[PDB]
């Protein structure tokens, strides 16, 4: 089963660059491409889709 | 007007039950993992959707294979070690009364004896401390095993600590794992997957209490080949563990004497300080709530209005009558009278202490004529374990009374392996099939 | 249906699928058929796997289907083995149920395939002489 | 004779029959070629059986006769190997007498077939190159 | 040719030669890939050789290239695996260097090859259905 | 008649100090010595 | 220990060498299986 772990700074100053890293651990070694994406939800608001990328191409 | 012809398909996903030899994989020890194929870093577990498979824990060949493998490994480990044939002699034994408590009166015997040396023509007068369960009076005493067979001393280097063992099938064979929770161990399983190897199963040897095992993910599980049959053992799996702290507080001193050319016998010289009985502590509240969960689960099988009581063990040998196990080399037998002693009505920091007796002459498997001597462990010893399950037996079974009596069980280590291999089965793949199709050669 | 990847099933992921769906994963199952207390056991297991694989390959060869995952044959399918039509065979059941159903007639089909292959070989030899 | 039934010969039933008649039972003989100290002896026996079976399979393959019970080859039959006609060979004597007769000319024939198949595959590769 | 010797090409002789020249000596490599403490390890040596040869043969078979030295396949060559030109690789590189170059793409190519072989088998079945 | 082949146009990296052949030969020789010494007398009573 | 004992006595027992077994080195060829 694919497992995802997120990491990054808990506090970032205003007008700076926020860097987040999500690592992927997959138990299957055969060649497979997933579609990864980032989704943020503000406190008390609905979810928002930031962006995504393929796991085998720069698209 | 059909015109259907045979077509051969190679590689169809078909399997059926089979018996094979599963080989070991692991990440000086009694369980030889040096010869096992190292486990893959990322095990492959493929879920079989739309697959319902019949499982049966009580007729699984994996349990028999694991039992035979464990006995073979034990024999291999004991093969290159000293044989205590000269140890069978007349012993002049006195009572150990130096700094001992009232509960330890007569348990230890200070025994002096003549013994061989490096040279065949020389003898040495030596002394040792022997547990009361190990010596039988002929002041004249002899080891208990002398009139049965010789004993092979356990080598001090090999460690008795269990190591996880993964069982893997060869090519052309598959291992099916039942992922369905709340599983009885017998019948259909709709949630089934296939694994190249089983999970790490530590070969823990224990009676009346499954230690360092696997926990149920939802609630306490009751399993039995025939629950209505009082002669069938009941396997109970806890959803949460119960911490048990087992300790021998004696500061045992090991002295090694030369008994021959390159042969050393490790005796217990003296206990440094006070002498007191080894014992096991278990939290009272945790045990009470676990017993309540077990009672509520058993009520589903034996009726909501029945009376459930936990009582003595029936009787027999010390291995079955008491909770037998090992704690870092020293072999403990603990009187589990305070645990299974209560009744339940269908309406703090203190802990329960179980006294324990240490033994050196041992018989792990149900065999006669093959014994082992456990060298003493230097100093105090303590261990912490997870009680994750129970082996129970139902007494009587008459319908005259509404009460049900459950007693601790054990003795057969096949049940211990069954509690871990209940969800696993082995099948052989059949890639050849014939089907009807309109295609023609 | 725009942001999506692709993951392919494993060794037996197609077991619960229909026959038609499972017929595309034959190679996946095929490739996995070949790969003192622990030594002799492993050696015997390897020998047993080799023997089983070679037995299957020999059966395929004597049926004239050597080196073919799917191979049509000249043996007709009579209604005695199975009265079920193709519509409910390749779209309403899996291969395990098929093995359960026609386990009794497997040897008869195998013998008929062997005899058909022998007859085909003899006919080919006779034709090739001309 | 109406109402007779049928029973088919077993492993080596056609051993003493004519070669033409014995050629119908190739599959029966083919299927029978694969199926502590004594453990070692049995392991040696079965391993050697597997090695011999693979030797036969590769020997057939180096002639291009993979998976074929009866396989025709381009090697001409030299007269000095046997001056008998087809009628006297395929209808008046068995396979054992044949093998006894051509035991001397076996290795040379095998080499001839081997080199013929080598030339054939080289020619096929050259033709497919263009 | 009266006065002439025999220079027998050797095993792995064209290892250092270019791929184009080394592809002409596949036979000398392929023809001989199968052929108390001493005997016990000789046994497992034989078993290892047999199983390696059988796995290679199975891999050849599941790609539809059984009994062939050069096998043209239907899967296209993805340029991402190697951007090098045909004349570059076939005249300025050896087989060992190619193996080092594409050592991390062998599994994907093998999977595509076996999938394409399965698709070809299904297409042949459909063609024979008419 | 041992059959040697020259690998012309070939260069290979060798390392004698990490060769598995040496370890295999050592193990085989030790096993042979252990085997040869098993089926004859053990001089246990000689210690006097 | 005039009194003497074998050096190996306090280490381990000694196995007498088989008398008919020769210690002459013999050439050995270490040959790999097929595919190697
Ligand atoms: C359930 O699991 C738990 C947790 O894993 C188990 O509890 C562990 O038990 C092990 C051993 O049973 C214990 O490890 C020992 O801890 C001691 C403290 O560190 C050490 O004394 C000891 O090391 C000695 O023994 C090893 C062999 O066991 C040797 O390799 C090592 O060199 C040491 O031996 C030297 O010292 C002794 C004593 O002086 C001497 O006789 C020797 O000759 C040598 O000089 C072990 O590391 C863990 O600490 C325990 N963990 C916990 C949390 O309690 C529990 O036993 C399991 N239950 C069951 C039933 O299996
Ligand atoms: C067990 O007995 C031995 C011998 O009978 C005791 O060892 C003696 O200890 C006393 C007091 O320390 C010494 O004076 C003697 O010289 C010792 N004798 C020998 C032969 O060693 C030993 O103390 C006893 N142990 C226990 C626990 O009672
Ligand atoms: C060790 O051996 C000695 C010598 O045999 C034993 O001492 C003998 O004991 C017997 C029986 O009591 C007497 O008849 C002898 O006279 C004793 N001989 C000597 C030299 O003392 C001694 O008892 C043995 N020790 C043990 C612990 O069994
Ligand atoms: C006893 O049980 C506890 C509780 O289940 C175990 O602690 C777990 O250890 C595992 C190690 O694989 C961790 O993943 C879990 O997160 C732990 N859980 C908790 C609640 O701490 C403990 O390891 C067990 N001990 C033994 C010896 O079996
Ligand atoms: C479970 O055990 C019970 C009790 O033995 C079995 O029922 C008994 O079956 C025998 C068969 O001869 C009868 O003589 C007894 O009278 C039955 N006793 C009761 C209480 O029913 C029962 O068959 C067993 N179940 C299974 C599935 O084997
Ligand atoms: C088991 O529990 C008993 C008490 O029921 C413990 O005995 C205490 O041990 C501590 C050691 O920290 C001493 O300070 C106390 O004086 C002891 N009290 C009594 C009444 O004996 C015992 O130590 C516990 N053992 C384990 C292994 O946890
Ligand atoms: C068994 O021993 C463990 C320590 O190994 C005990 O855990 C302690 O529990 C007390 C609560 O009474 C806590 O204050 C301590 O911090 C715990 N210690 C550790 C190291 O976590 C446990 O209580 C003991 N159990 C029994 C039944 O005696
Ligand atoms: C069963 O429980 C009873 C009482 O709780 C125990 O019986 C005692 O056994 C000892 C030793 O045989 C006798 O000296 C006592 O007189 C018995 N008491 C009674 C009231 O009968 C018995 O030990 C328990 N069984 C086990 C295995 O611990
Ligand atoms: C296990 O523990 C119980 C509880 O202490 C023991 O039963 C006691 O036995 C003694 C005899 O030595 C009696 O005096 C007590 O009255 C008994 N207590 C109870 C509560 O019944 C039992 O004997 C122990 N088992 C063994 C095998 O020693
Ligand atoms: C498991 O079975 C279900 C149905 O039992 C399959 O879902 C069907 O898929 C087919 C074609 O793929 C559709 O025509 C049906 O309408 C579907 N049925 C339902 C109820 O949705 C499902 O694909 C099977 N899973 C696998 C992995 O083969
Ligand atoms: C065994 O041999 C006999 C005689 O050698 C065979 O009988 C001949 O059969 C053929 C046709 O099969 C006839 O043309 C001949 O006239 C028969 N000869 C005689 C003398 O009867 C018989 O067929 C052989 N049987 C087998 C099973 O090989
Ligand atoms: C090793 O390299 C040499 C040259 O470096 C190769 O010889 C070349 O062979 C090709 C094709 O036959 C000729 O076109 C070249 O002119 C040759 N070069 C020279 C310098 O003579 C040689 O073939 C390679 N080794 C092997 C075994 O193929
Ligand atoms: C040793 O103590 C036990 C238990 O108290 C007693 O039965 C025995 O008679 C004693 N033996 C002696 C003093 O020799
Ligand atoms: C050995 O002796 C004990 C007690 O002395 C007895 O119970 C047992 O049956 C004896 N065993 C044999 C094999 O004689
Ligand atoms: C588990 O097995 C028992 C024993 O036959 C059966 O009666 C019960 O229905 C099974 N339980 C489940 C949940 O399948
Ligand atoms: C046991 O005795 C030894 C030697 O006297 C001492 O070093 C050690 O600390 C003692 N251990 C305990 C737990 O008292
Ligand atoms: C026991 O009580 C529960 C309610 O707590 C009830 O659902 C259950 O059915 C009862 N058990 C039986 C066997 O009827
Ligand atoms: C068993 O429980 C009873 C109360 O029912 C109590 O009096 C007795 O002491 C208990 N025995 C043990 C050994 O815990
Ligand atoms: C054996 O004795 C020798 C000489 O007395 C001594 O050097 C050696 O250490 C001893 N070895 C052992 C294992 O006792």
């Amino acid at each position: 089963q694919v497992q995802l772990q997120v990491s990054g700074p808990g506090v970032v100053k205003a007008s700076e660059t926020l860097s987040l890293t999500c690592d992927v651990s997959s138990a299957s070694n055969t060649r497979d491409y997933f579609y990864w994406s980032w989704v943020r939800q503000s406190p008390g608001k609905g979810l928002e889709w930031i962006g995504g990328v393929y796991s085998n191409s720069d698209t | 007007a059909e015109n259907l012809w045979v077509t051969v398909y190679y590689g169809v996903p078909v399997w059926k039950d089979a018996e094979t030899t599963l080989f070991c994989a692991s990440d000086h020890n009694v369980w030889a993992t040096h010869a096992c194929v190292p486990t893959d870093p990322n095990p492959q577990e493929i879920h079989l959707e739309n697959v319902t498979e019949e499982f049966n824990m009580w007729k699984n060949n994996m349990v028999e294979q694991m039992h035979t493998d464990i006995i073979s490994l034990w024999d291999q480990s004991l093969k290159p070690c000293v044989k205590l044939t000269p140890l069978c002699v007349t012993l002049q034994c006195t009572n150990v009364t130096n700094n001992i408590t009232d509960d330890m009166r007569g348990e230890l015997k200070n025994c002096s004896f003549n013994m061989t040396t490096e040279l065949r023509d020389k003898k040495q007068k030596v002394y040792s401390l022997f547990y009361r369960l190990d010596v039988v009076q002929i002041k004249e005493y002899r080891l208990i095993n002398c009139n049965t067979s010789a004993c092979t001393q356990a080598c001090p280097k090999v460690s008795f600590e269990p190591i996880p063992i993964h069982y893997c099938a060869p090519a052309g064979f598959a291992i099916l794992k039942c992922k369905d929770k709340k599983f009885n161990g017998t019948g259909p399983c709709p949630s089934v997957s296939t694994v190249q190897c089983t999970h790490g199963i530590k070969p823990v040897v224990s009676t009346q209490l499954l230690l360092n095992g696997s926990l149920a993910e939802e609630e306490v599980m009751i399993r039995s080949e025939n629950i209505t049959n009082n002669a069938k053992n009941i396997l109970v799996q806890f959803n949460t563990p119960v911490q048990i702290n087992c300790t021998r507080p004696n500061n045992n001193t090991r002295k090694s004497i030369r008994i021959g050319p390159g042969q050393a016998f490790y005796a217990t010289g003296d206990i440094i300080g006070d002498i007191r009985q080894a014992h096991c502590n278990v939290s009272k509240a945790t045990w009470n709530e676990t017993l309540g969960k077990v009672v509520k689960q058993l009520r589903k099988h034996f009726g909501n209005n029945t009376i459930i009581r936990f009582a003595n063990s029936s009787g027999g040998d010390l291995e079955v009558t008491t909770h037998s196990f090992n704690c870092g080399g020293e072999f403990f037998y603990c009187n589990t009278s305070g645990l299974f002693n209560s009744t339940w009505i269908s309406n703090s920091n203190d802990s329960i202490t179980l006294p324990c007796r240490i033994k050196q002459i041992i018989n792990m498997w149900q065999r006669i004529g093959q014994c082992m001597y456990a060298p003493p462990i230097q100093g105090v010893i303590r261990c912490v374990s997870n009680i994750t399950g129970l082996i129970l037996t139902r007494d009587g079974g008459s319908t005259n009374s509404t009460t049900e009596t459950f007693r601790p069980g054990g003795g057969d280590m096949r049940d211990n392996w069954r509690s871990e291999l209940y969800k696993y089965k082995v099948v052989k793949i059949e890639p050849l099939g014939v089907a009807p199709t309109r295609c023609k050669r | 249906a725009v942001g999506i990847g692709a993951v392919f099933l494993g060794f037996l992921g197609a077991a619960g699928s229909t026959m038609g769906a499972a017929s595309m994963t034959l190679t996946v199952q095929a490739r996995n058929l070949l790969s003192t207390v622990w030594g002799i056991k492993q050696l015997q297991a390897r020998v047993l796997a080799v023997e089983r694989y070679l037995r299957d390959q020999q059966l395929l060869g004597i049926w004239g289907c050597s080196g073919k995952l799917i191979c049509c044959t000249n043996v007709p399918w009579n209604s005695s083995w199975s009265n079920r039509n193709l519509s409910e065979i390749w779209d309403n059941m899996t291969w395990l149920q098929w093995d359960k159903e026609i386990s009794n007639y497997t040897q008869i089909i195998y013998g008929l395939l062997e005899e058909s292959q022998n007859q085909q070989e003899k006919n080919e030899q006779d034709l090739l002489a001309l």
